[PDB]
């Protein structure tokens, strides 16, 4: 009964601000390590901003590194990205996963296999 | 409106003996010279009651504070009160005691009383205000500052004082019992004098009912109204009260019980025995007098009751082969379906709902948390390679080409679909092509219906005759499953198990959790759906290994074969009897003893 | 749970739908319990107040 499942997608202008928010249901959330990613159209999927178990741990693309920030509560299981200066750039089809470190050290600037996997959200930017 | 009064300080409660009191007439009915029992909210005999003070002093200074805690009301209250010059004025009753829940307020002043039921927001220390006249002092006028507002208001009644006037040592004793029953609220009352009792007098007198009230409304606390006649704003340093509260109340709280009353010829109430106190008492109750001879009587029948449920399971590593199943290498096409049966095998669904390692599960028809604790006489996996996007379409009434041009599914499923993604074991960096889908097909399939038949189907008018060309098109085509494809590409491996639930046998069942063996304690047992209560015991027979059950010459089963480890367990009920009281005359004495037949005395 | 007979429940808590707790607020296996219908003269018998 795992469910990853996300929200707040939609059509923004460039230069405007999104919030896009995943929860987990039938599980708890606050274990697991979560990530963001997202996939343009004639594009792979791109890690995006990944936030550890506990919080103290974040990292992000160097694309919109000062533009997106990544946060989680882990007492209402949901875990967040604030997104501000958008661009045409960042129009993607959007997932949130959740998975368990695979490498010895804090930071999840590296990647790995993913466990669970939403269905996720559009997020469009044209002006 | 209210006035702000110090701390109750939370003082340590105090305890009293109640010797026979509190019984009112449980009905309406006028009864002569006969012994009736009755199973009713009743005060036991002897119990314990809690005493407030009025007015108490604890302070070195030596302050006077009203002693008015709120106190629970669970299932009526037995109030008395010890009292000579009306100091105490009503009630308070509700959940909340403010604006929140509906509130009863009872008041009596000089005149008459008044009961309102209303949604009143009351303050924390409720009083009244009263004070005597400069001439008359025959009355004391009261002001009421009880709550700050009234709203809402569904009850209104007045009649005679509830309270007798007191206007030097005459105490006298009011004694009433709430209780709330079926949205009625009873109020029985008595008033005596009294001399020279501090506490509850050794006597007996009878509780008249006094009122019924259609209230309706939900209790659970309680609070006393008392009047303040001195002042608030300047306290006097002694005096100013009532000789430091000598008048006082007692609370006392009923419980459910069986009594024996004592109609004397004119109807009224002159004795009544608890049942349950003593021995003596059970023995009055079974025989049904208020004397008993002397000898030996059987009033009542011990019995052991269990404390725990136990149920038993086999002890096999040998199960399902789920693991060969859902672990195995290589699966088959997704249109040539390979269906498996499982049967004759224990099933152990616990392991494939915690692995935490597969994507959905979707259980429909039974819960999957159950999916071990039923019996199916089939179940059947179905185990293949499916692109994400289209996991969704395996469930119930749904469309899409797997769902419409591979396997239909019914509208009435009892089964589960479980699916994890396969990208590290069925993807290849050249694309495993080894899996193929049609996306044409003429019509749409039946449920549980498979086709392998590889006939080129005709989009066109003109027939292929099984060679492709304009509008002909082979039926499977082959999928680009790469380890660097997207989630909707990429391979996740999903198996339905359908259970068959039917009046069939069930080859199927969940061990569940092997609860570990507790004897020599009399359990609820259910061994392989046996159900019984009774004492296990290891036993020395030897049970043929096809043979279950032992039977005694009549139809008693006593000894069961233990699924895990054999030892045969034998079962004994435990222990049951009957209880004698052995006493002489209750005229020469009232001390009994207590006999337990066919027993002996570790279990008691 | 199934309730007592002639037995008045006024709570508007949000229930749980999930084995999250909602703690008053809506959302994910979260609900207010109370929904309203349609009751309009168009309607089916079956519909119908
Ligand atoms: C009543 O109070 C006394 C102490 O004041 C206590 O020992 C006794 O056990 C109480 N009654 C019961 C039935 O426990
Ligand atoms: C009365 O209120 C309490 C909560 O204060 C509740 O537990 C109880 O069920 C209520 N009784 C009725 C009959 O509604
Ligand atoms: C009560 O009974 C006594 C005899 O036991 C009798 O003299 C008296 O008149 C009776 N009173 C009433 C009110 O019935
Ligand atoms: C089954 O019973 C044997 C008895 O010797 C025990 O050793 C074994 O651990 C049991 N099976 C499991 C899975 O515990
Ligand atoms: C139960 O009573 C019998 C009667 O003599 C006695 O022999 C037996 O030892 C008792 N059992 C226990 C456990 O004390």
């Amino acid at each position: 009964q795992v469910q990853l499942q996300e929200s707040g997608g939609g059509l923004v202008q460039p230069g405007g601000s999104l919030r896009l928010s995943c929860a987990a249901s039938g599980f708890t959330l606050d274990y697991y390590a979560i990530g963001w990613f997202r996939q343009a159209p004639g594009k792979e999927r791109e890690g995006v901003s990944c936030i550890s178990s506990s919080g103290g741990r974040t990292n992000y693309a160097d694309s919109v590194k000062g533009r997106f920030t990544i946060s989680r509560d882990n007492t209402k299981n949901t875990v967040y990205l604030q997104m501000n200066s958008l661009k045409p750039e960042d129009t993607a089809v959007y997932y949130c996963a959740a998975w368990e470190a695979s490498r010895w050290y804090c930071p999840l600037q590296f990647s790995a296999d993913f466990s669970s996997w939403g269905q996720g959200t559009q997020v469009t930017v044209s002006s | 409106q209210c006035v702000n009064l110090t701390t109750r300080t939370q003082l340590p409660p105090a305890y009293t003996n109640s010797f026979t009191r509190g019984v009112y007439y449980p009905d309406k009915v006028f009864r002569s010279s006969v012994l009736h029992s009755t199973q009713d909210l009743f005060l036991p005999f002897f119990s314990n009651v809690t005493w407030f003070h009025a007015i108490h002093v604890s302070g070195t200074n030596g302050t006077k504070r009203f002693d008015n805690p709120v106190l629970p009301f669970n299932d009526g209250v037995y109030f008395a009160s010890t009292e000579k010059s009306n100091i105490i004025r009503g009630w308070i009753f509700g959940t909340t005691l403010d604006s929140k829940t509906q509130s009863l307020l009872i008041v009596n002043n000089a005149t008459n009383v008044v009961i309102k039921v209303c949604e009143f927001q009351f303050c924390n220390d409720p009083f009244l205000g009263v004070y005597y006249h400069k001439n008359n002092k025959s009355w004391m006028e009261s002001e009421f500052r009880v709550y700050s507002s009234a709203n809402n208001c569904t009850f209104e009644y007045v009649s005679q004082p509830f309270l007798m006037d007191l206007e030097g040592n005459f105490k006298n004793l009011r004694e009433f019992v709430f209780k709330n029953i079926d949205g009625y609220f009873k109020i029985y009352s008595k008033h005596t004098p009294i001399n020279l009792v501090r506490d509850l007098p050794q006597g007996f007198s009878a509780l008249e009912p006094l009122v019924d009230l259609p209230i309706g409304i939900n209790i659970t606390r309680f609070q006393t109204l008392l009047a303040l006649h001195r002042s608030y704003l300047t306290p006097g340093d002694s005096s100013s009260g009532w000789t430091a509260g000598a008048a006082a109340y007692y609370v006392g709280y009923l419980q459910p019980r069986t009594f024996l009353l004592k109609y004397n010829e004119n109807g009224t109430i002159t004795d009544a025995v608890d049942c349950a106190l003593d021995p003596l008492s059970e023995t009055k109750c079974t025989l049904k007098s208020f004397t008993v001879e002397k000898g030996i009587y059987q009033t009542s029948n011990f019995r052991v009751q269990p404390t725990e449920s136990i149920v038993r399971f086999p002890n096999i590593t040998n199960l399902c082969p789920f693991g060969e199943v859902f672990n195995a290498t290589r699966f088959a096409s997704v249109y040539a379906w390979n269906r498996k049966r499982i049967s004759n095998c224990v099933a152990d669904y616990s392991v494939l709902y915690n692995s935490a390692s597969f994507s959905t599960f979707k259980c429909y028809g039974v819960s999957p948390t159950k999916l071990n604790d039923l019996c199916f006489t089939n179940v059947y996996a179905d185990s293949f390679v499916i692109r994400g996007d289209e996991v969704r379409q395996i469930a119930p009434g749904q469309t899409g080409k797997i769902a419409d041009y591979n396997y239909k599914l019914p509208d009435d499923f009892t089964g589960c679909v479980i699916a994890w993604n396969s990208n590290n074991l069925d993807s290849k960096v050249g694309g495993n092509y080894n899996y193929l889908y049609r996306l044409f097909r003429k019509s749409n399939l039946k449920p549980f219906e498979r086709d392998i038949s590889t006939e080129i189907y005709q989009a066109g008018s003109t027939p292929c005759n099984g060679v492709e060309g304009f509008n002909c098109y082979f039926p499977l085509q082959s999928y680009g499953f790469q380890p660097t494809n997207g989630v909707g590409y990429q391979p996740y491996r999903v198996v339905v198990l359908s259970f068959e639930l039917l009046h069939a046998p069930a080859t199927v069942c969940g061990p569940k959790k092997s609860t570990n063996l507790v004897k020599n304690k009399c359990v609820n047992f259910n061994f392989n759906g046996l159900t019984g209560t009774g004492v296990l015991t290891e036993s020395n027979k030897k049970f043929l290994p096809f043979q279950q059950f032992g039977r005694d010459i009549a139809d008693t089963t006593d000894a069961v074969r233990d699924p895990q480890t054999l030892e045969i367990l034998d079962i004994t009920p435990c222990s049951f009897g009957g209880v004698s009281v052995i006493t002489p005359g209750t005229n020469t004495s009232n001390q009994v003893a207590v006999l337990y037949q066919g027993v002996n005395c570790t279990e008691v």
